[PDB]
Parts: C-alpha cells; structure tokens; sequence
C-alpha cells in the first residue's frame, strides 16, 4: 500500500502541552517558625526540647547556607501592621504582670 | 554577596484586581506580605504526645527543604481554597497554574539563639502565570530537491476544528508555556 | 565598546515591526510614515490614552512608584551615509558584510 | 533515642541521602562544612557559590558482611568543586534591533 503525503508536509505527536501567557502575578510570604510554641503542646522534656532545638538549627544552617540573597523591591516588611501582631502574639502572647 | 533586581514595577494593589481588561503582559505584584506562622499551619501538631512530635516537624521539614532546592512551590503553608476563591478560576485552570509556579529564596534570618530555644525567619518570593489559552492535543510538522517553507510550525485539532499556531519567543517548563502566539490561514 | 563590522538585509515594503515590552511601553519600528512615529528611525513608546495604531490596541500603564536604577546608559555613534553601496543589497538580498 | 525511634531516625536519613544522589547532588551531612571552610579560607559568599554548584557521583557500592542479623556497606563518591574567580551578580542581556 502506498500512499502519497498530501502538500509535501508530515506530521508527528507532540505530548507537551501549550499554554499561552497572560497576566504574571507574584506574591511575597514570610514564614515565622518558632521552636518554644510546638515545645509547649507537646508537654515535652527539658532534655527532648534540648535536642529538638539542636535538631531543628542543623536543618536551617544547612538550607541557609546553600542560598544566596536577592532583593525584592517591594519594600521593609517591618512596618506591615499584620507582621506586628503576629510577632508580638508569637513570643509575648501569655505574658503578664501582678503588683 | 546580594543580586538585585531592578526597575521600577507596577502594582495591583488588592489581590482581587488581576482580572481586569484593562491591564497587559508584565510582572505584577502585592503591596503587602503574606505573614504565616508554622505552629498555625499544622493541624494535627497536638494530639501528638511524647518524642513523637519531633519526628513530625522533622519529616514536614525535611519535606520543605526537598522542595526549595528544586525551585517548587511547597503548599502546605498555602491554603488551596483562598487562593482559588480569590482568583476565581476553575479547577483545571488552579491544577495548571499550581503545577507550573516557581519559587525563590532570598532571605533565611535567625533571631533568638540559645541553648534550648530557637526562631527563624524564612523569605520567600513566588510568581503565578495565569492562562489565557490552553492547548492540549497538537501537531508538530516536518518538512519532507523542492522545498516548500511554511510560517506554522504547531497545529491543533479539537472538537472537529482545526488550528494552525506558530509560537516565537518561548521558553521551556514542566509544561510548554509562551507568549507570541497568532493564527494564520 | 564598537570596531565591529556591519550587514544589512533589504525587504520588501510594508513591515510592521511591533515589541510589547514589561513594563508599560512599546518597540515601534517604522517602515512607513503612518499614525505618528517619525520615519525610518526605531523607537520606544508609551501612550496616555487607550488607543489603536498600527493594527494593535494601546493601554495606559499605572502610576509605578520612582527606584534607584542599574541602567546601562549607552554611548553615541553615528554610521556611514552613502546609498550606493545599498545597491548591492538589492541585487542578491542575502546580509552582506560592508567594512566599518 | 531508646527503643524502636533509632531505627526510624536511620531511616529517616538514609532516604534523604538517596533523594540526594539520584539528583547528582552532595548531602553536606557526612561533609563538616568548617573543615573544608578552613582549609580553603574562602569568604561566605564563596563558600556558598561554591557548595551551590557542586556535582557528585557514585562509582561504586560493595556489600562485605552479610547475615540475616548484621550487615554492612561501603560506598563511592566522587565530588567536583569549582572556586571561582570572577562572579557577575548584576547584569543586562542585549538584543539588537
Ligand atoms: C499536654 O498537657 C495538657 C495539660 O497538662 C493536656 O490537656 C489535658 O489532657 C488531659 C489528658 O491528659 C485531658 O483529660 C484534659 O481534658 C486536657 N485539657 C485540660 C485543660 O486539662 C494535653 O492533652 C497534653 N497533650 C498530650 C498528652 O499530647
Ligand atoms: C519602561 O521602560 C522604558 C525603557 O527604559 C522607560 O523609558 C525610558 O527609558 C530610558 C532608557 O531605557 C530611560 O533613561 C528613561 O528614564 C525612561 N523614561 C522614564 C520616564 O524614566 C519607561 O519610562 C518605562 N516606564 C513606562 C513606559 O511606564
Ligand atoms: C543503653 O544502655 C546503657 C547501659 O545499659 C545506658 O547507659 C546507662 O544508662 C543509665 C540509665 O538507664 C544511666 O543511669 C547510666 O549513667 C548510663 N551509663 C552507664 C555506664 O551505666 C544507656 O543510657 C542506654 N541508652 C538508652 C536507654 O537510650
Ligand atoms: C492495504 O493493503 C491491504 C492488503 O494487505 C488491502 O486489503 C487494503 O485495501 C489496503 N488499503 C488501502 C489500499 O487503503
């Protein structure tokens, strides 16, 4: 059997999907993690809470340490007032004072 | 020491305004941070009692990092619902734009240090291509001493209509994304 | 920065040459004298009314907050006039080298 | 870390180190960074430029002792490092028209 490949063009598939651009959007996110928050619901030990903080540094030394800054020119993050609240909520939530 | 990106950049303002008629191609951005917490973000970190815990937060950990040296979007610390409730797009449109994000880390900063209590904070800069038109089954022509030249180089068939697409100008992901594309007879 | 040849390649009229870039401006270059763009002379543009030349619509950018810069501020040169050497550009079309 | 909890923690690690060299990449675990640091006396940034851009590769894994109780490996690994000598941080690709 023969055929004759109309117009001089072949065709073959192609997986690879298409898509075509529009509007790019980016967001900036800041993640807070503090170790002192999970020890308390845990009711963990002093020795456990003593190898969990060594445990968790090595982990950021060794993301830290492979990355190198940017500048994104959106601005500080200190003065965005949601960052306020959550970082005094983080560390001076239960705190209080009796005379 | 610290790269930089430069030029000035147009902003969006509330997150609700990129679906407009009014506005083209560029980087676009938020005027203000997205601010999380990890102790929030896990909902099964009580209930967990003893050396356990640990273990958890060092798997989720672990987990993080296997994504930020690949430059991928963990999302987790991403709530699916308001972002698709924000944007209001459908749910291929949400599958298509998470499987094809890209992530940036520019800032790790450590501020409390001690023998038995630590905190860090973590930057980080993502960046969301929405569609405008999806192509899914498509063509690729070869040419097979005369040669007739041709200006399309993709073709699409799909619920009995044919298409003809030649693209210019792309670049190269998971998926095959691209900005200049025009149909020609 | 340029001692760096040149060739050219000659087409055939009317080209319209039209770049959108990403940040709220346009590459515009001018095979003909249509809209307003001045002749023969490439050019970047940017509009304040919603607009269409050119066979393409026009949109206003928005009011984009003043930062320090890295630009490449480039130097100035001009190049060589006479038209008779065009002439070969004529006969074959294929971008030929021409001393500078 | 008594009872059952070690073997997990093995675990735990031994995986990381396979998602790491399936992707040609160095796990710094089994490397001290200060050692190297101090031998080479490299700056920071050049310290991370230079662990960033770092390929490995396995050439050879040998089971010796073998026993329905204990057994052992030995592993391979070949490393290359590139110290630089100029690094462009900021910079501007040219198009002509
Ligand atoms: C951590 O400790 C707290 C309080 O010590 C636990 O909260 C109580 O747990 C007991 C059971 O041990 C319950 O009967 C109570 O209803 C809980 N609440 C209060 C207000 O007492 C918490 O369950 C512990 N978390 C663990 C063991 O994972
Ligand atoms: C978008 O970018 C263009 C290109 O830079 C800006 O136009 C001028 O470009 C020259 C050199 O590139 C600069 O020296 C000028 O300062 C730019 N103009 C201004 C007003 O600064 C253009 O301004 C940018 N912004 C738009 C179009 O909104
Ligand atoms: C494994 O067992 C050894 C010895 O059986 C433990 O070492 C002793 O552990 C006890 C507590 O169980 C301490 O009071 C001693 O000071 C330890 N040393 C000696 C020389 O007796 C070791 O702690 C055990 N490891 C565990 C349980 O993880
Ligand atoms: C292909 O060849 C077979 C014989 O093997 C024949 O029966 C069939 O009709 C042919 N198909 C064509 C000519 O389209």
């Amino acid at each position: 059997n023969m055929t004759s490949i109309p117009q001089g063009v072949f065709y073959q598939p192609h997986p690879e999907p298409i898509i075509h651009t529009e509007r790019v959007l980016g967001l900036s996110q800041v993640l807070m993690i503090n170790s002192e928050n999970v020890a308390n619901s845990a009711n963990l030990s002093q020795e456990t809470k003593a190898l969990l903080t060594e445990m968790v540094n090595e982990e950021m030394q060794g993301l830290s340490d492979v990355m190198i800054d940017f500048e994104i020119p959106l601005g500080d993050p200190r003065d965005q007032e949601q960052y306020i609240h959550r970082k005094c909520y983080q560390e001076f939530a239960h705190c209080y004072l009796v005379k | 020491m610290g790269y930089a990106l430069t030029g000035a950049v147009q902003t969006l303002a509330q997150i609700s305004d990129i679906n407009d008629q009014n506005l083209q191609q560029g980087i676009y951005l938020l005027r203000d941070h997205i601010v999380t917490l990890m102790e929030a973000t896990l909902h099964d970190i009580s209930i967990m009692p003893g050396m356990f815990a640990v273990q958890h937060v060092h798997t989720h950990l672990n987990h993080l990092r296997t994504m930020l040296m690949e430059r991928r979007i963990d999302w987790t610390y991403m709530s699916s619902s308001w972002l698709q409730t924000q944007l209001q797009k459908s749910d291929d449109e949400m599958k298509v734009i998470k499987r094809t994000a890209r992530s940036l880390v520019y800032y790790v900063k450590q501020t409390y240090n001690s023998l038995t209590a630590t905190a860090w904070e973590i930057g980080l800069y993502y960046e969301l291509i929405i569609p405008r038109h999806i192509y899914l089954n498509n063509w690729q022509i070869v040419n097979i001493h005369v040669t007739l030249s041709h200006p399309y180089e993709i073709i699409n068939r799909e619920c009995s209509n044919t298409l003809y697409l030649h693209l210019e100008e792309c670049r190269r992901l998971d998926y095959v994304i691209c900005d200049v594309v025009k149909i020609v007879q | 920065p340029c001692d760096c040849p040149v060739w050219a390649e000659p087409v055939k009229e009317p080209h319209v040459q039209i770049s959108p870039l990403k940040n709220g401006s346009y590459l515009v270059l001018a095979s003909s004298t249509d809209c307003q763009i001045p002749p023969y002379v490439p050019s970047v543009v940017t509009v304040n009314e919603t607009t269409q030349c050119f066979g393409v619509t026009f949109k206003k950018p928005l009011v984009a907050e003043e930062k320090t810069s890295l630009e490449p501020q480039l130097p100035h040169l001009q190049l060589r006039l006479p038209h008779l050497v065009g002439i070969i550009a004529k006969i074959k079309g294929i971008k030929i080298e021409v001393t500078s």
